[PDB]
RNA sequence: AACCCACUCCCGUUGAAAAGGUAGGGGAUGACUUGUGGAUCGGAGUGAAAGGCUAAUCAAGCUCGGAGAUAGCUGGUUCUC
RNA sequence: AGUUGAGAAGCUUGCUGGAGGUAUCAGAAGUGCGAAUGCUGACAUGAGUAACGACAAUGGGUGUGAAAAACACCCACGCCGAAAGACCAAGGGUUCCUGCGCAACGUUAAUCGACGCAGGGUUAGUCGGUUCCUAAGGCGAGGCUGAAAAGCGUAGUCGA
């Protein structure tokens, strides 16, 4: 669909993780939608940033949850994508 | 066992009448000049003019 | 004269009569001296009240160090904190940790 | 020492799930006092 | 009844105790100056003594005997060779107890013990 | 021996534990022991049978209503002249 | 505090308090607590007493720090080793790692922590789920049975 490409990717993901796979390797840390699978995801990089990316790897993260006075309060849950791409190309 | 009539102010004060502090073993050193227990070892270092650590 | 606090401190208020009664009445030159080696919790933080107190005087007025004598030492309960601790055969008993307020009071005269 | 609770997931939510209260007319009579009472929870 | 009885417990049993007074004398032929609490003191001037008396007669049978009480390469060889010979000349009283205080957590009467001469 | 059970002494009784611990003890290829899932429920179930077990509660559970049951029986019933 | 009445009680003022109170006479009472092994919070005596949770075990040096028996490292001692060692399934739900800290807990102190604040950290065609099949058993179109709720049950589809 024209749309489905514009809210599968939530942004880059800054660490020290990824900024170590980032350079070495040719792998980038993206937070993407919940209902995002991989195929989705890998159409969205090529087609928003022109690159070629050879296969991805994702996970679901658990929302921490803090205590306060008032109850237990869980933070929103996220899922993270290891975008690996070629050689080449580099998702800037 | 148990108590059958609680103690009054008077009573409980009066067993608590032997119980008080003293410390009273200071002693001036002759060359710093510091205040420490006789027979220790000063809280600088020095015992009858001596540094031992 | 001139007066310190210690609104909460986490010693009991009996452990600490047993120091101030001690001092209650002498000067600051010994005071500080006696406290400096007692082997009680209650000394460390009187000592530290004491000089404070002392403090006040040397800044907020003209008194010398030298002619303050511990006037009035008196030692309040404080809020005490409820806890429970479990005991045998299911019985729990309430434990309260206990504060008090220090207040340590020097004169000039 | 075994106690009397041994906890499990899918022994609780075969007897006192959503669709097992759900499932005969008594639990919907239950479901429909815990949620007149208000509860937050309603299945426990 | 203690009458005329010598030795203390310490609160430790019999091994205990002999193992560590041997690590306590390994240790203070090492530094020279232990921080230590004053009744471990009072008892460690009854076994590192008979060492230094034994260091002063250099033999196989001597350096043997005093390794199987305080066994330790680095004590043996620090006894024969620098302890034994400085004194040389000194009849007992090996080291001093000083009183330092007491302990910050519990009330312990501290002690440093500290050979003679250094 | 693991594993299951609990015959005896002591300790513990406000215990480490609302039924345990150190010593000793019985079965240990079977009528065995045990993990997961399921069936049997209140004058009603299960029971190698003790009236035992049925969520620390059992000569018939827990909870909500009849219900503020009924009590010829205890206890209490507050200012003055 | 003083003062007036047989009493319940009433009147005037010092200080604190910082905004409402009701001569007198009539009504309407949730109308006067010392006790019910009375109900709810607070505080005592016991008492600074018993205990601080297995009788594997600790002793020095250096560092930090306002402050080291318990924090970190080194030397040396003891304990488990068919476990006090590793890995899965239940169960728990971020307790996992790094910085900033000790108001609280941890049966003591704490610079330390399964403790507070802020970040980071779980990557599957091949390992376990889902997807295929079914056991015990649950539900069950039609259909029989039952005052009503509902019970049984075939085809069928769920259940490791
Ligand atoms: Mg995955
Ligand atoms: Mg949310
Ligand atoms: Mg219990
Ligand atoms: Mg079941
Ligand atoms: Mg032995
Ligand atoms: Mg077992
Ligand atoms: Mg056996
Ligand atoms: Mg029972
Ligand atoms: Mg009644
Ligand atoms: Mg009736
Ligand atoms: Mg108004
Ligand atoms: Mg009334
Ligand atoms: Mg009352
Ligand atoms: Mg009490
Ligand atoms: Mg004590
Ligand atoms: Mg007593
Ligand atoms: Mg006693
Ligand atoms: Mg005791
Ligand atoms: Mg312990
Ligand atoms: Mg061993
Ligand atoms: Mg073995
Ligand atoms: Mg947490
Ligand atoms: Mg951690
Ligand atoms: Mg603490
Ligand atoms: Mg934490
Ligand atoms: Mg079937
Ligand atoms: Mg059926
Ligand atoms: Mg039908
Ligand atoms: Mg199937």
């Amino acid at each position: 669909n024209q749309e489905r490409v514009f809210k599968v990717l939530l942004g880059p993901h800054i660490s020290e993780k990824a900024t170590g796979l980032a350079d070495g390797k040719s792998q980038f840390v993206f937070k993407v939608a919940t209902d995002a699978t991989k195929l989705e995801i890998k159409k969205a990089v090529e087609s928003l940033f022109s690159v070629k990316v050879q296969r991805v790897t994702t996970l679901n993260v658990k929302g921490k949850t803090k205590r306060t006075a008032r109850g237990l309060g869980k933070r929103n849950d996220w899922k993270k994508a290891y975008i690996a791409l070629q050689p080449g190309q580099d998702l800037d | 066992a148990v108590q059958q009539n609680k103690k009054s102010r008077s009573a409980r004060d009066m067993r608590r009448s032997h119980d008080a502090l003293e410390s009273n073993a200071l002693s001036v050193e002759k060359s710093t000049g510091e205040v420490h227990l006789r027979h220790h070892v000063s809280p600088d270092g020095f015992y009858r003019g001596r540094k031992v650590v | 004269e001139v007066a310190a606090k210690l609104s909460g401190a986490r010693i009991s208020a009996q452990k600490a009569r047993l120091v101030a009664d001690q001092i209650r009445g002498k000067k600051v030159g010994e005071a500080l001296n006696l406290l400096a080696f007692s082997s009680k919790k209650a000394a460390e933080i009187m000592k530290k009240v004491l000089e404070s107190a002392v403090a006040n005087a040397e800044h907020n007025e003209g008194a010398d160090v030298d002619d303050l004598k511990v006037s009035t030492v008196f030692v309040n309960e404080g809020r005490s904190l409820k806890r429970i601790m479990p005991r045998a055969k299911g019985r729990a008993d309430r434990i309260v940790k206990r504060s008090c307020h220090i207040t340590v009071k020097v004169a000039d005269k | 020492m075994k106690r009397t609770f041994q906890p499990s997931t899918l022994k609780r939510a075969r007897v006192h799930g959503f669709r097992a209260r759900m499932a005969t007319k008594n639990g919907r009579q239950v479901l429909s006092r815990r949620r007149a009472k208000g509860r937050k929870r309603l299945t426990v | 009844m203690r009458h005329r009885k010598s030795g203390r417990h310490l609160s430790r049993t019999s091994a205990h105790r002999k193992a560590m007074f041997q690590n306590m004398a390994v240790s203070l032929f090492e530094h020279e100056l232990i921080k230590t609490t004053l009744p471990k003191a009072k008892e460690l001037r009854r076994v590192a003594e008979p060492l230094i008396t034994l260091a002063k007669e250099d033999s196989v049978a001597n350096r043997r005997l005093a390794f199987d009480r305080t066994r330790s390469k680095a004590a043996v060889g620090k006894l024969f060779n620098d302890l034994g010979k400085r004194y040389a000349n000194r009849p007992g009283g090996y080291l001093r107890i000083l009183k330092c205080g007491f302990r910050a957590g519990d009330n312990a009467p501290m002690a440093y013990v500290e050979l003679v001469d250094r």
